[PDB]
Parts: structure tokens; C-alpha cells; sequence
């Protein structure tokens, strides 16, 4: 399942316990995370989900439905 | 370390204690701790004259492992009359020991000669 | 066929023996009382036969042999008149040699 | 200064990725992280640049060093399987 | 698949800052720094210069005291050997520890043997000589006095400072051996009163076959050389100075100088994790050396009744090295451990661990969880063990 | 642009395939080779093992006969220094000649203050020594006889087998530096009876900061250890053997045994290209040594009437060497054009070229033009010229 | 054979070519060049595919080595101008 | 080498000579300690005490061909009082030169003082 | 003039002295080339004439005439 894979590897990245992870929770906002978190967070996802995603989308992605939403659209 | 050593340690075989109180087993102790090798070698004969089961334990490198392993295989099936004609370079030969690691082959001869002996004296 | 020859124990005392040819001299000392080892028993594979050789009668000694080599480079206290006793035979070239037990 | 700060910092964590051996690989993730958190808060322009500078040092080595060790490669470890 | 590496005081692995470094004058800068007529010797002479400025910043000198050697075997022998020679018309004497590197022991033999006199300081429990002796032993015949500063085989860190104090108000030459210590713990010549100090290459991530020795030009210290040629490095060491070489040292200690605060606070939580998670699960098992005055990149343990290497042999997917006579070619026994006060029977049983600047928590717990299950074995295969278990006292035991 | 390198006798520049051999040492197989409990030492034991039979492959020996050290002038002073302590009770004499490289002819100096006595032949004009000379100077307490194979400042061979002989027959141990002659012409040390080599790696395109020396086993030569230590290489040389070192010391030995016979025929045409071309363009250029006896990688021309480091100043383009002693530190003359027989005004005018493996036909056209042309700039300028061209003789004329 | 070989010597000059330094660039042309000419008229097929073989493990090296000095590559030499 | 040392070598200035029979030209020609320099220099004079022309040529070093450069520059245009004033220091201090290269400076003022005492002497 | 370069390049790689090579002769029946000789004269080419030639041509040019008819084309 692509909702329970993304979930977890957000989880496993920003230290959320699996519980604090929603599909409306910012990445900065809502979950603790600066802007060197996020650059290894949408790496991680590169790493997982085999995609080059350019910049532009990456600095689109800043929440999880964000990110739900590109993994999958690709 | 050599495939033969290795092997002797990574399976072990009889590795054990006997009852010490039982009339039919022998006990062998040799070495010392303060010179690193130190075996116990336990060899069990049934009414006639026949080793039925063998144990060991030892306290040394990987090659005095393998040297009273092999001798605890090699000894189980003898008598003691067979069992005394086993020389230290037998062991060397088929552990393909190196010069400094004929202690091992030695002691673990030595284990065998002293465990016969006190099954010897122990049945007097 | 007598030669004799001198032995010096640790000590320095001097032990004056007398031997014939055909003879091996880590045994002649141990017939005749000197703190010689011979632990390998001549097997070439102990060093403790080893003994310094007079500077005189040195070259009248046959070429060690290449285990005999082989057991000097390791014997503690190596020295260029430096044999082992288990391979010295007694020879009428011999005569006056003087072998010197190693510390 | 943001925007080329964070495009560094990529560019070295996915170039450190892609070393051969694990001790390389693994010490070059984690320096990379620790050197940037640790001057997330530097005020001076003067030594932003500076700091900016020694990356990208850094990071010619790591390229240079990478490819030598793809060049040259052996077994994995067994922490790897 | 390969091992772990967990033996870095044996070696360490290059650091690829100094391969990076060394490898243009591996290709294309590969002339010989002693022609003074050309091109390539110029660049290759002010590379040398360049490296040696860099290990004169990371130990506090000036760059003129730096010589560059092949290792710190010839460092310790350059030291020791030359101090020795050059004073001996006056200095016979010379004081070392029980607990030095047998470079700087075998040094001390031969020069015993060719007319010095030598005294062997004992060390405590601890693996720390007592100042008092250190004090009780000088004379006024004394020419050198030869501590190591960090122990290869237990870690224990001597009083540096403290002992160059006191040699210096007595008016002698002080040596310390610095090749576990250099890029790992802080030094400064000036500060703890040096006179001569060894550094090895392949100890701090950088290549083998290179090492150096820093000799004081103020009050100036002087040598004998021990090797003849065409008085290269300022006469005390001829022969062709290896330009890669002496740069990748360079390099390293550039690096080691940069990283050192960085690596020690992240090596001594990974040592504390081993030890704490080690002690945690294994009865009996025991750290060799005092943990007041100790490195903790180097972890000397002794696992009672079971043998060193039946360990080594059992963990074989961990890159390690004993204490055993039966780990030796020679069948010696652990003299560090004989001079600090260690039972025979645990010497036997010691393992050195070795943490460095690239090991991680994923290694360090691998190898306590294999450790932990093969020392359970080999005591279930003990006989030790079982007396021990028996309600029996080893000592008391007679053994033939 | 980068000028051109004519200074092989200096140093070389490394091969590539000795590279390529090397770079997994550096990168993957970092392990101490005396580490005997783990893989990473069995690995690079291997490769030193290798290395070493490679080695006495390419001089035709017995593995175990070759030992490690860190360059030619380690090898020559073991050499010589040890031979001499060791057979010290008995013999007190050593022969070398006067055209010996000086970590050779510094080992003699100090053993000459170490209470030797050493006798230094002379040479024939050639630049070869006299074997009735050689018999003459044999003394019954000689201890060792020196003789380099190739001469590095003149590039004339010495009569190696013949020398060899002679030795034998006196019962005399043999020591040849063949730093300038491995891998370079062939060499056998059982048909030349030699005793002692030394060996150097970055002479034959491998590696600096590593070297060899060949002793005899059969009869057995015994050296006493200079190094104290460990025990490493039989206990003749102590510490950490380089691997990645003696490992490139190893490929460097294979590829030269394998392009030998090519590199020969190649540099002999290249050398006699050089050396007509000069001659047919400038009239009073002598060649310094015998040609019949000669190898043709080193070549050594006196330009009559011009200043040698004056003349290397001029040819900035190519990096060479002179004899000059204005090119020297310590302002030392060439000892070896003085030993030849060789008037000093034209020992300030010599030049050394180096033809190597890579030389280029092109790189060698370029240099003889620039030389020609330098000469003819220079002799304009020189005084020694205007007098010679006026009809004067140098001799006759005083000078302050 | 003759369509391998031929396929090997042109592979082989092609990565040669390719040599930043100018000595290794020659010396390397100029080897495979004499190396080709002296074995052309070999008759053993064991000896052919022993020298292919060999040739093989060359062009592994010169690959790794040219690489090497494209990442470490210095100034030209006057002769090349 | 040094800037001034490779200008003065790659640049002439006044390499040549003068003509002996002519008595208005003094002539020094002087030579090294312990190595193989020789300089010539030589000096021309007008009617009045001043100097018009001085040519050198040097066998020796490239140091050695900048200090008799140099000091034939420096002796142009001046009379014989201000060229004995010309000290080996002063050469030194212009071309930089290393400890080892001093024997160039001291030359190149020797031959100076020679030229002039044979200008002296040719022209009583 | 792409003539008289080719020709040129022919000549200085197989030592033909400008005169010989003709727009008919052979690489290896007319002038004294092997095959060691031809891939070296056609790297050559390749050199001068920038243009990657596939194997498949480099077979068919055995001729001056095929070599300037492939360099003219491309
Ligand atoms: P985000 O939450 O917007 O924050 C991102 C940054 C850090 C850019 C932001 O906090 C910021 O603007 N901070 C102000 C100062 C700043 O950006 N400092 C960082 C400077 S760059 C830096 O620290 C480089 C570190 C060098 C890496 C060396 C490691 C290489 C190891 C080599 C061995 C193989
Ligand atoms: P053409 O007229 O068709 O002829 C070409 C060939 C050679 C194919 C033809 O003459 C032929 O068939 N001859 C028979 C033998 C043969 O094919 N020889 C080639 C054998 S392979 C060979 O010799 C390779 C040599 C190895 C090169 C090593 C270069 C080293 C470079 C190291 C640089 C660092
Ligand atoms: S007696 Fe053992 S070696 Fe001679
Ligand atoms: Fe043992
Ligand atoms: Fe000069």
C-alpha cells in the first residue's frame, strides 16, 4: 500500500511515532522539521519510490498529502 | 585458521561432563590455566573392555579445540589398549598443525594418557 | 685419535676434556659433566647445542647445512663463530679448539 | 543565501550516497548532516561564504573519491546483508 | 563478504581527504624534491614544506623541528638510538617504562648491550607510572627519559605535562612515543615541555611507510644520525624524502587537527555504549587499565575463562587482536598486562577493541550481540567455567 | 606549459600499471600484513608475499632472500653497516671505490670513526676499477667488498661477475648497488656471485619511500639489525611493512623483467640520437666515461668553455642535472669527475641527460636543439672562449 | 581472430588516445603499436588467445588510468604547444 | 631563481669587449675561490674622469653573469671615485642572493677594483 | 579542399610520398598497408574529420575513392 509506505518512511524520518502523521500535517507546521529535514525526507522518497523528481515539484512537496498525492501520480 | 580446525569448532561433537562418581568412567585433567591450555578429557568403558561414550572440555585456542575434539572422536570405539597407541603426531597430521601448535597435539595426548590412567587406577 | 678440547661453562670456567675422532660434541659434554642441552637430541630443530667456536679452528669446520642455518638465525645471542654442538665432529684439525657455552 | 545552502547540502548527501565502501559512505552521510546542523544559526555573511566555500571543496573531493573507489570496488560487509 | 573493522591501533584505513591529496603527486607532480635546478623538483620541495608546516600546526611547533621518517619504529629508534650516542660521553644512563612499545624497548636492549646503562620503571594497577619512582630514579649520569603517551595495548594515558616538568628541572631530554595519541588527544610541545616526540602515518587515517620526528632547536636537542647519505632532512635522516608520502601525513594531520573535538565526543559515546552493553550481559568480563586516565577509542577487555583466541577464532566476522601467547608466533605473553599487575590466566583471555573515526553504532552493536553469544559458548565449553560454576577456587587446584 | 623531464637518474615517474596494481591497497585492502587474527591481514600478507617473489623473480632469487626497507640508501646501510658489525671479531676492513654513491661512501665515513678500516679504489679514466688493483687491496681481515652495478653520474658498469668471482675466491662477501642497474640491464646474483643488493622503487618506476635488499641464504650471510623492533623481516628490518608499497615495488619489478630487452633497443637508438646530434653541431663536447662499458640511459657531456647550472639555466624548457659545483648546497665538487680523472673546468661544464622509458624522439630532438643553441649564446658570452678562439692557451695564463 | 583482434587494437588505441599526460599518451600508443606489429605472424591459436587475453587485462588498466588522470590533470607541456 | 638574476641573464646588457691596445680601457679579470667563475670586466674613460662604456663576459653561474650585469650598469656613468665605492653588499642586496651564491657578489666587486687598478696603472 | 586534405592524411599515415596515392588505389593491394595500418588511417580520418564513423563503413572504406566519398558525404 502506498498510503502505509509514504506514512511510514515520513515517520521513520521526522521522529512522529507513526500517530502524529496525518494527510492534512505540514512537514514544518505540524511536524518538527526544518528545511534540511525535508531535503532528506523527499530523498528518502526518491530512494524508495524510484523517481528523479525535479526541484520545482520537490519544493512543491511540503506536506504529507503533498507527497501522498505525487507518489501517486508517479 | 585451517578448514579442519574451524570445522571442529563451528560443529562441535562430545562436548560434556560424565559422572565422576560412576566406576566406569575416567577422568583426564591437563594443563594449566596460567599457561593457557588446559583440557578435561572424559572417556565412559562398558563391562568389557570398550569405550562407549566420550567427553570434553577445553580451555585453549581454536587448534586445542580441534585437538581434543579429534581425540575424543578418535578415542570413542577403541579399547584402552588401542586408545594408548594414539601419538600426538597423528593429530598434527590430520589438523595439519604448524610448528608453534604442537602443544595442542601433545596436551591433548596427554589428556588421553591421563584419562586412561585414571580409569586404570580408579579400577584397581 | 685423541683430540682435546676445551669447554666453557657459563661461568667461565675452563673444563678441559679429552675426546676422540669420530665423536659428536654436544654429547662429549654431557659424558663429561658440561650444562650442554641437546634437547632436540640432534633432530636439528632445538638450538640449545649452541656454542661459540674458537676464531682459530672456525674455518676448519665443515659449512653448516641449511637447517642448521636455519636453527642459528633463530638461537638467542647469535654470533659469527656461532655452531651447533650436535654437528661439530671430532677431527685431528680440531686440536686446542675451544667451545664456548652461550648465556 | 537559502536557496543555494539547500542545494548544496543535496547535492552532497546524494553524492556521498553513491560511495563504494561503507565506511566512506557512512561517515560522509553523517559528517554532512552534523556540519550543516551545526551551523544553522551562523549570522556572518563573511562566514556563510566561507563555510559555503570549504563544501564545495568538500564536495570535489567526495566526486573525485567516489568514482575512484567505483573504479576500484570490492565485497560488501556483513553489517550490509 | 568481509569482516567488520574493529582493529584500528593496529592500522587505519586512508582517509579519502588524503588519498585526494596525495594522488596528483602520484600522477603528475612526481619529481624529486632534492633537485634544486628544476621544475619538478621546486613544486615537489614546496609540497614537502607545505606538509611539514601542517604536522608542526597540529602538535604546536615550528615547522624547522619537524623531520620526516618512514615510521615511527625509525622515529623511536632515531630518538632513543641518537640522543643516546651524541651525549654518551657524559649521559650513560636512561630510564624507559616496563609498558613501552618494543621499538623503544629493543632499542634500549641493544643500546644496553653496547655499553648503557637502562632502568625499567614499573607501572601501578592502573598502567600509570608513580612520579615518585620517576623522580627516585633519575642521576646525575641520566640522559633520557622515555614515556609513551597513550598505550597501544590498554589505552592509559600518562602525565605528560607532569613529566616533562620535572625532566626539565632535572636537565634531561624527555621522549614520549605519540604515535596512538597524535590527532586523538590534544598535544602542544611547549606546553607539557617536550623534547622529542614520534609520529606515525598510518595510526591517524594516513599512509604507511611515513612517519616523523619533532627534535627542539630551542634549548636545541642533537642526534646522532643513524642513517648515512647525503645529509637530507637537515642531516638526521638521509636518503629521498617519499613526496606522497610525507603529503598524505601532511594532509592527515590537517584533517586530525579539523576533526579532533568531532571524533572524541563521538568515539567516547560509542565506547561507553560497548562497554555499558558488553558488562551489562557477561558476568566476569573485566577492562584492563584505569578508566580515569584512558582513550577510549582503544578497550582492552579480559573474558575470564575463555581463551583469547578461541574468541578471535569464534568471531569471525569481527577484525580484532588478542593478549594471547597463543596469538603469537613466538608464544610470548602479553608483557603490558604481565607489567600491570594481570593474572596469567586472564591474560590469556584478553581482546582489544578498537573504535576510530568510521565506525558506527550498526558495527559496535553487531559485534556486542556476536561477542556476547560466542563468549556463552565457550564458557558452556569451559572446564574453567564448570569448576568455577562447581563451587571450586582455581588457585587451589593443582594443574600439571 | 610544463618543461620536459630529462632527469630519470634522479627519480621516475611512476608507471601506470604500478598504479593500477596499487590503488585497491590504498582504498579496500588497508590492513596491517603482521595482523595474523583476521582477514584483512591474511590479505595483505599475500600481497606482500607476492610482491616479495615477484621481486626476486625479476633478479633471480629465492623469495625468501629478499627483504623490505624504505629505499636504496636503508639497503646500502644495512648493508654495509651491518655485514661490518657483524663480522666485527674478526674482520676489521672493508673495499668500496671512489665513485660510490654517498649513502655507500657515508656508511664507510662513519664506520671509519666507528674504528674500520676502509680502503677506497681508484678508477681507471673510464670510470672502471682495476681488478689487479681489486686482488692487491685484499687484505685476510677484509670483511666486505662494495662496487655499484651502474654508476648514476656517468652511467659506466662495472665488471659485476668478474668482481663476483674474485670475491669468492678470496672468501670475501660481495655488495653490489644496483639502484641504477634493476630492471635496467640484466642481473642474475647466482651467475654474478653477488652477496648483498640493494634495490630502489622509484628507479624503475615504482613507487618512493620503498626499496629491497637481496642477501644470501646459501652460504648464509647474517647482517646485524640496524632497526630494533618487533622482529618484522626475519628481524632484519623492523616495523610496518608498507603494503601498497611493496606491493607497487612488486608490479614495478614484473613490468620491468617483461619490457626490458624493448626498453634497451629503444633507449640505445634514442641515446646515440642525442649523442651524435650534439656532437655534429658543437666542436669540443666530451663525454664524460667509457662508452664500451656504458648504458646508455645515462649520458654525461662536458660543454668546453660554458658554466654548467648557467647553461641549465638557459634550458628552462627541460629539467636536467649538472655537476657543477655551483648547483650543490654546500658549493662540493663532483667527486666522481674529479675520481675520473677530469680537469675541473670541464667538471663545471657537465651536464647530465636521462633517457628513460617514456622519452619521446620529439622530447630528445627539442633538447639537443635548445643545448645547441644555449652553447652557442653561452660561448659568445664566455671569456674562456674569447682566449681559446684568440689563440690563447687556458693553461699558461695566470689566474686569482 | 581477425575481426577481434582488430576490434581489440582499434578499442585499444582509442583509450590511449585519451591519456592527459603526454608521456603515458605516447608511450602507450607507441607500445600497443610495436606490441601489434611483433605478433602478427603468430600461428598457435593458445598463444593468440593468450596475448588477446592479455591485451584484454591492458585495456582494463589503461581505462582506469586514463579516468584517473582526467581527474587529476595538470598543464600542458611545452613541446605540445 | 630569482626575478632579477633570470632578467639579467635572458636580457644583456653590456656582454662584449674592449680593446686592450686603446689606453683609455682598464681590464679586470678575476676568479672564483672555490669553484669555476671568472669574470672579465673592463671599463672605458673619456678625456675627462668619467666612464662612457664598461663590457664583461663571465664564465660561471647564472648568478654570476647578473652580478657582472649588474655591476657594469652600475659602474657606467660614474667616475673611478664613485666606482671604488661599489661594494659586494650592495650587488647582493639588488639580486637577493641566497647564503650559498655570496661568492658571485664578492667576484663580480673584485673584478670592479681590478679593472680600475688597471685603469690606473695603464694610465700613468 | 577536402581532396587534397584526405590525400594528405592517406599519405603522412602510410608513408606513400604524396605521389602514389591516386583516387583508385587500394589501401592494401596497391599501397603497402595491413590492416594494423588501416584502422590506424582511419582513426586518423576520424580525427581530422570530426565524425564518430560506424564499423559498418569503416569495413567498406578500403579505397581512396570510398575514404573521400565518405568524408565528402559527411
Ligand atoms: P531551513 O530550515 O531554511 O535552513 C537551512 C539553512 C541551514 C540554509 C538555514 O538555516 C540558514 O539560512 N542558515 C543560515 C546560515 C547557514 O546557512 N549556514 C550553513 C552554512 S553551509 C555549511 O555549514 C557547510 C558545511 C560543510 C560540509 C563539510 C562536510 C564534508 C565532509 C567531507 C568528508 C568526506
Ligand atoms: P590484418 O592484415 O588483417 O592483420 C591483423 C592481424 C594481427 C589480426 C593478423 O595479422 C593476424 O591474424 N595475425 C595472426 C596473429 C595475431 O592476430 N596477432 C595478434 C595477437 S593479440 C596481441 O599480440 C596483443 C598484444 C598485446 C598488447 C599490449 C600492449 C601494452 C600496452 C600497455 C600500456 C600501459
Ligand atoms: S641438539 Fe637440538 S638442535 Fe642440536
Ligand atoms: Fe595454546
Ligand atoms: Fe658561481
Amino acid at each position: 500500500t502506498i498510503e502505509e509506505r509514504v506514512k511510514k518512511i515520513i515517520g521513520e524520518q521526522l521522529g512522529v511515532k507513526q500517530e502524529e502523521v496525518t494527510n492534512n500535517a505540514s512537514f514544518v507546521e505540524d511536524l518538527g522539521a526544518d528545511s534540511l529535514d525535508t531535503v532528506e525526507l523527499v530523498m528518502a522518497l526518491e530512494e524508495e519510490f524510484d523517481t528523479e523528481i525535479p526541484d520545482e515539484e520537490a519544493e512543491k512537496i511540503t506536506t504529507v498529502q503533498a507527497a501522498i498525492d505525487y507518489i501517486n501520480g508517479h | 585458521y585451517h578448514k579442519k580446525v574451524v570445522d571442529h569448532y563451528e560443529n562441535p561433537r562430545n562436548v560434556g561432563s560424565l559422572d565422576k562418581t560412576s566406576k566406569n568412567v575416567g577422568t583426564g585433567l591437563v594443563g594449566a590455566p596460567a599457561c593457557g591450555d588446559v583440557m578435561k578429557l572424559q572417556i565412559q568403558v562398558d563391562e568389557k573392555g570398550k569405550i562407549v561414550d566420550a567427553r570434553f572440555k577445553t580451555f585453549g585456542c581454536g587448534s586445542a579445540i580441534a585437538s581434543s575434539s579429534l581425540a575424543t572422536e578418535w578415542v570413542k570405539g577403541k579399547t584402552v589398549e588401542e586408545a594408548l597407541t594414539i601419538k600426538n603426531t597423528d593429530i598434527a597430521k590430520e589438523l595439519c598443525l604448524p610448528p608453534v601448535k604442537l602443544h595442542c597435539s601433545m596436551l591433548a595426548e596427554d589428556a588421553i594418557k591421563a584419562a586412561l590412567a585414571d580409569y586404570k587406577l580408579k579400577q584397581e | 685419535d685423541v683430540v682435546n678440547v676445551v669447554f666453557v661453562d657459563r661461568s667461565g670456567q675452563r673444563i678441559p676434556v679429552s675426546g676422540r675422532v669420530g665423536d659428536n660434541v654436544l654429547h662429549l659434554a654431557q659424558r663429561h659433566g658440561v650444562d650442554l642441552e641437546g634437547a632436540c637430541e640432534a633432530s636439528l630443530a632445538c638450538s640449545t647445542c649452541h656454542v661459540y667456536v674458537s676464531e682459530d679452528h672456525l674455518d676448519l669446520l665443515p659449512p653448516p647445512e641449511e637447517r642448521e642455518d636455519d636453527m642459528l638465525d633463530m638461537a638467542p645471542l647469535l654470533q659469527e663463530n656461532s655452531r651447533l654442538g650436535c654437528q661439530i665432529v671430532l677431527t685431528p684439525e680440531l686440536e686446542g679448539a675451544e667451545f664456548t657455552l652461550p648465556k | 543565501s537559502r536557496a543555494q545552502v539547500l542545494a548544496l547540502y543535496r547535492a552532497m548527501l546524494r553524492e556521498s550516497k553513491r560511495f563504494s565502501a561503507y565506511n566512506y559512505r557512512t561517515y560522509a552521510v553523517r559528517r554532512i548532516r552534523d556540519a550543516f546542523r551545526e551551523n544553522k544559526n551562523v549570522k556572518d555573511p563573511v562566514e556563510i561564504q566561507t563555510l559555503v566555500n570549504k563544501a564545495k571543496r568538500d564536495l570535489g573531493v567526495i566526486r573525485r573519491q567516489v568514482h575512484i573507489g567505483q573504479l576500484y570496488s570490492t565485497d560488501k560487509l556483513i553489517i550490509e546483508n | 563478504l568481509r569482516p567488520l573493522y574493529m582493529d584500528v591501533q593496529a592500522t587505519t584505513p586512508l582517509d579519502p581527504r588524503v588519498l585526494d591529496a596525495m594522488l596528483p603527486y602520484l600522477i603528475n607532480y612526481y619529481g624529486n624534491p632534492h633537485s634544486r635546478t628544476h621544475a619538478y623538483g621546486w613544486e615537489s620541495e614546496a609540497a614537502m614544506e607545505r606538509a611539514r608546516q601542517q604536522v608542526a600546526s597540529l602538535i604546536g611547533a615550528d615547522p624547522r623541528e619537524i623531520i620526516f621518517t618512514s615510521g615511527a619504529t625509525e622515529s623511536n629508534n632515531i630518538a632513543i638510538k641518537g640522543v643516546a650516542r651524541f651525549y654518551r660521553s657524559r649521559k650513560k644512563h636512561l630510564i624507559t617504562t616496563q609498558t613501552e612499545h618494543k621499538c623503544v624497548l629493543d632499542s634500549c636492549r641493544s643500546l644496553e648491550a653496547e655499553g648503557f646503562q637502562v632502568t625499567y620503571l614499573p607501572v601501578q594497577k592502573s598502567g600509570i607510572i608513580d612520579l615518585k619512582e620517576l623522580e627516585a630514579a633519575i642521576q646525575p649520569d641520566t640522559s633520557l627519559v622515555s614515556v609513551m603517551t597513550v598505550n597501544n595495548e590498554i589505552g592509559v594515558k600518562q602525565p605528560i605535562a607532569e613529566i616533562g616538568r620535572i625532566c626539565s628541572s632535572r636537565k634531561v631530554y624527555f621522549h614520549t612515543d605519540a604515535a596512538q595519541a597524535v590527532g586523538k588527544i590534544p598535544l602542544d610541545v611547549n606546553d607539557m615541555k617536550i623534547d622529542l616526540m614520534s609520529i606515525s602515518g598510518h595510526k591517524i587515517y594516513g599512509p604507511k611507510g611515513v612517519g616523523a620526528i619533532y627534535i627542539r632547536r630551542r634549548p636545541r636537542v642533537r642526534v646522532e644520525a643513524l642513517q648515512s647519505g647525503g645529509g637530507q632532512e637537515r642531516g638526521m635522516r638521509s636518503g629521498t624524502v617519499p613526496t606522497p608520502l610525507v603529503v598524505g601525513l601532511g594532509a592527515a594531520c590537517e584533517v586530525a587537527q579539523q576533526e579532533m573535538e568531532y571524533d572524541h565526543k563521538r568515539i567516547s559515546k560509542l565506547s561507553e555504549r560497548l562497554i555499558q552493553n558488553i558488562m551489562k550481559s557477561l558476568p566476569d568480563v573485566v577492562m584492563n587499565g584505569d578508566p580515569k586516565h584512558h582513550y577510549p577509542g582503544c578497550i582492552n577487555l579480559s573474558f575470564a575463562y575463555v581463551e583469547g583466541e578461541s574468541l578471535l577464532m569464534a568471531l569471525k566476522d569481527v577484525a580484532l587482536s588478542s593478549g594471547s601467547a597463543c596469538t603469537s608466533a613466538s608464544l610470548e605473553p602479553s608483557y603490558v598486562l604481565r607489567a600491570i599487575g594481570t593474572d596469567e590466566d586472564l591474560a590469556h583471555s584478553s581482546i582489544r577493541f578498537g573504535i576510530g573515526r568510521f565506525t558506527t553504532e550498526e558495527e559496535v552493536d553487531y559485534t556486542v550481540e556476536k561477542c556476547i553469544q560466542h563468549v556463552k559458548r565457550l564458557r558452556e565449553m569451559s572446564p574453567l567455567w564448570e569448576m568455577v560454576q562447581d563451587g571450586i577456587d582455581l588457585k587451589s587446584i593443582k594443574w600439571t
